[PDB]
């Protein structure tokens, strides 16, 4: 590179025209051979580990030897050889991985598949199928005996755990939490129950349980936390207007008979809904 | 500072009201009372150590608290500052640890509550039980590492439930309700799933029996059968010997699997033979004897119904059982002298052959092997502690990720402090462990050290 | 002569984790279009007859196992 010191135009032309092209060709050939040999014998997880090892070695050696400019192109070629060529095999097995997951294993899917442009969107759809289906197990198993308590905690636990999984593993990619919202919104509103808007009216029932005095009751500070968590469910619910019409009716009965345990609690209840929808809703 | 050490109640009231009159009199009294209570509680808790009776560790503390609260109600008018100071002082007492020694306090409380719930504690009325446990939760309020106690109580509860050793399901349901108010539903969700599965197993057996009666062809299994159906999500039985089931149980296994496939489609069953026990009847002796043995022990006994003398290779081939546990089972059977070892060597080897003991005599026609589940092995507690440590690692990684994402930019000390705030109730974390988790998350490219300052961290995504 | 055996059953990887792989409905409730008929298949997998019929007419493959279900 130093021989062409004084040339004003294209100083690196000799470097690229004498060295870079054969190096790229032979490194591509070598990594094609290594990828084929590894795929012939290795297991999916083992192949996953070994490709990461090779990609870690490449950066070190390329930093050791070549020009500072040529890191990116060599790394890109190495990436385009291993993961890109066998991308379809990785997509095929991903189904079993997500349904029952190993924290380390399916995590590396995100790292590898992030480099290739086309691979990533397949995974995000597969998660939605699993996460929504799990929520259905939570709902369809619920007993009609005591409905109000079941919805509030169950969907939150489904939401909470999947929030726990997504950020600890997938580097919390924005698109991914979008998949969280869409599937969760679908779950909360179903047509299978005979009564339409069965869940939204049951929210008032849960509020009605909190509307009662309940002298042998829990701490009002944590009651707000339940309401704070309650609003999180409310956003996923479509028919917000139906809730307001029902809620005022039982609120009126609670207020007229003094069934409410404390007036301050209702004021916070009004206050929290204001930031949720507000205006005519409040 | 002197007059608190030896105090006069009238003098205490006078000085207290006078200090309340002045603006700055209180803090010295508050701090000195906190220190005195701390030292007194440390003396009280250090009085006894390893005397085979764990209730003292609870009871004494109760008394001390009670005494102090009486005083704080009597002459101090129950000022909230003194309440908070008493809470701070009592916090250290329970969380006291010997140097290089882990805190056994959660283990002691778990042992205490388990002992109260075990049928070994007879003559103890349920109202007194719930009063003692109401005191127990009050003591528990001062414990920091709730997760260790949670894991230990989960294991003990599973052990009690699988063998039906509890007082009554109402008692443990009241306990889980009390714990849920104490630490939130999440702390008790797995235990609630445990109780729900325990309740459902009866109806599961009922439906299985109904299917048995409803089969097109009447099937005589030849054995009396009872099975329990367990979820993988809450049961702490994650360990998985290529043991071979005896042929007598194959018919029942196949028919029950067909039942479960027909009634619960797509559910893949897994057999924990080492936990399965059963009733065996010896008739070759002068009297018919009855033994309560595990499936592994039963398989060795049934291997003798065809031959009076069986070699070690024959038993290992028939059962396909690994050497360590097979040797353990054979030694356990030899301890009861139901079999005689035909080799003069005390050690059981591959060439060891065993003969049926036609001269076996027992004081009881029906007998049992003592449940070692009540027995504690030092390895089990260490494994539980290691599992809790791994769970803490994972949860601290999670907390770091959530805080970093929520702020989208933050300092090192601020992340540490917010992790401290989030996990203080769940357990006591450590700064070095937090730094280790931060390093691990950096390695996996969740976060990256800010280019402006390595003490600031930025979300990679 | 008489033998009694107590056993524990452990289950995982349920089909009711996903219920119908065809539709977003329970293994026992009604289908999307219907909302009736529990049609067991030799594929050892349970799906609604309306689900399996519609998603077998368009594609003879079973999505879960990537093969033919009946
Ligand atoms: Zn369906
Ligand atoms: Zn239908
Ligand atoms: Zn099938």
């Amino acid at each position: 590179v130093h021989v062409e010191q004084y040339k004003k135009k294209f100083p690196l032309k000799f470097y690229q025209e004498i060295f870079e092209s054969p190096f790229l060709t032979e490194t591509g050939e070598y990594y094609k051979q290594e990828a084929s040999n590894l795929l012939q014998e290795s297991n999916c997880s083992q192949y996953m580990e070994k490709v990461l090892g090779r990609l870690k070695d490449e950066e070190i050696r390329c930093r050791k030897y070549l020009h500072p400019s040529s890191y990116t192109k060599v790394i890109h070629e190495c990436q385009q050889r291993m993961v890109a060529d066998h991308l379809q095999f990785l997509h095929a097995e991903c189904h079993n991985i997500i349904r029952q997951e190993k924290k380390n294993d399916m995590a590396n899917m995100y790292v590898l598949l992030r480099a290739v442009s086309t691979g990533l969107p397949h995974m995000i759809q597969e998660l939605q199928n699993h996460i929504h289906d799990e929520g259905l197990r939570a709902t369809s198993n619920l007993t009609q005996e005591n409905m109000p308590t079941l919805f509030v905690e169950s969907v939150l636990e489904v939401h909470g755990k999947f929030v726990q999984l997504i950020n600890t593993v997938l580097n919390g990619d924005q698109h991914f939490m979008s998949a969280l919202d869409k599937a969760l919104t679908s779950v909360v509103n179903y047509r299978e129950p005979k009564s339409v808007c069965k869940a939204p009216e049951l929210l008032a029932k849960y509020c009605d349980n909190l509307l009662k005095k309940s002298a042998k009751g829990m701490t009002e500070n944590e009651v707000e936390d339940r309401l704070t968590s309650f609003i999180t469910v409310f956003k996923y619910i479509d028919d917000k207007d139906v809730f307001q019409k029902f809620y005022a009716r039982m609120l009126a009965k609670r207020l007229i008979h003094g069934l409410s345990m404390s007036m301050d609690s209702e004021e916070a209840m009004i206050n929290k809904l204001k930031q949720a929808c507000g205006y005519e809703f409040t | 500072h002197n007059i608190i050490r030896q105090e006069k109640k009238n003098d205490m009231a006078n000085m207290y009201v006078l200090l309340r009159a002045v603006s700055t009199g209180l803090p010295h009294m508050i701090q000195e009372l906190q220190n005195h209570i701390h030292d007194e509680g440390l003396r009280a808790t250090s009085n006894l150590t390893q005397e085979n009776m764990p209730t003292l560790f609870v009871e004494s503390v109760l008394e001390v608290h009670g005494k102090f609260v009486q005083l704080i109600n009597t002459v101090l008018n129950g000022d909230q500052h003194f309440m908070s100071a008493l809470d701070k002082a009592l916090t250290s007492v329970v969380n006291y640890r010997e140097p290089k020694s882990v805190c056994k306090a959660p283990e002691l409380l778990a042992k205490y509550c388990d002992n109260l719930l075990k049928k070994s504690a007879k003559g103890m009325t349920e109202n007194e039980v719930e009063d003692r446990l109401t005191s127990f939760i009050t003591v528990f309020k001062y414990i920091d590492d709730k997760d260790v106690f949670q894991k230990f109580y989960a294991r003990m509860l599973a052990k009690r439930l699988i063998h039906g050793l509890s007082m009554s399901m109402d008692s443990e349901e009241a306990m889980i309700n009390k714990l849920k108010q104490a630490c939130g539903y999440e702390f008790t969700s797995k235990l609630h799933r445990m109780y729900t599965d325990m309740s459902v197993s009866a109806d599961l057996n009922n439906k299985f029996n109904n299917f048995i009666k409803n089969q097109d062809t009447v099937i005589d299994l030849g054995i009396s059968f009872q099975i329990y159906v367990l979820q993988a999500g809450a049961w702490p039985l994650t360990q998985a010997s290529t043991f071979a089931i005896p042929q007598e149980l194959e018919k029942s296994v196949q028919m029950f699997e067909l039942f479960y496939s027909q009634h619960f489609s797509g559910r893949k069953l897994t057999w924990l033979h080492y936990l399965c026990t059963g009733e065996v009847k010896m008739n070759y002796l002068g009297k018919p004897y009855v033994a309560m043995v595990t499936t592994y022990q039963m398989a060795v006994l049934l291997a003798f119904n065809n031959s009076e003398t069986v070699s070690y290779k024959e038993l290992q081939d028939s059962t396909q059982m690994n050497e360590k546990e097979l040797t353990k089972t054979i030694k356990s059977l030899l301890d009861v002298k139901m079999i005689n070892h035909d080799s003069e060597k005390e050690d059981i080897d591959a060439e060891s052959s065993f003969s049926l003991n036609m001269n076996f005599s027992s004081k009881r026609t029906k007998f049992k092997i003592t449940t070692s589940m009540q027995k504690d092995t030092p390895q089990e507690m260490e494994q539980t502690r290691s599992a809790v440590d791994e769970d803490r690692k994972m949860y601290l990684q999670a907390a770091i990720v959530r805080i970093m994402k929520a702020r989208k930019v933050l300092r090192h000390n601020a992340l540490i402090q917010e992790v401290i705030s989030q996990s203080r109730a769940r357990f006591n974390p450590s700064i070095s462990m937090i730094k280790k988790c931060i390093e691990v998350l950096i390695d996996k490219q969740y976060i990256e050290r800010s280019q402006a300052s390595a003490d600031e961290y930025s979300y990679v995504a | 002569e008489v033998k009694k055996w107590n056993a524990v059953a452990l289950w995982a990887w349920d089909i009711v984790v996903d219920n119908c792989a065809i539709c977003r409905n329970h293994i026992m409730d009604l289908c999307i279009e219907c909302q009736c008929t529990v049609a067991w298949g030799v594929c050892n997998h349970a799906f609604h007859f309306h689900c399996i019929s519609r998603w077998l007419k368009t594609r003879q493959v079973c999505p879960l196992d990537n093969r033919e279900w009946e």
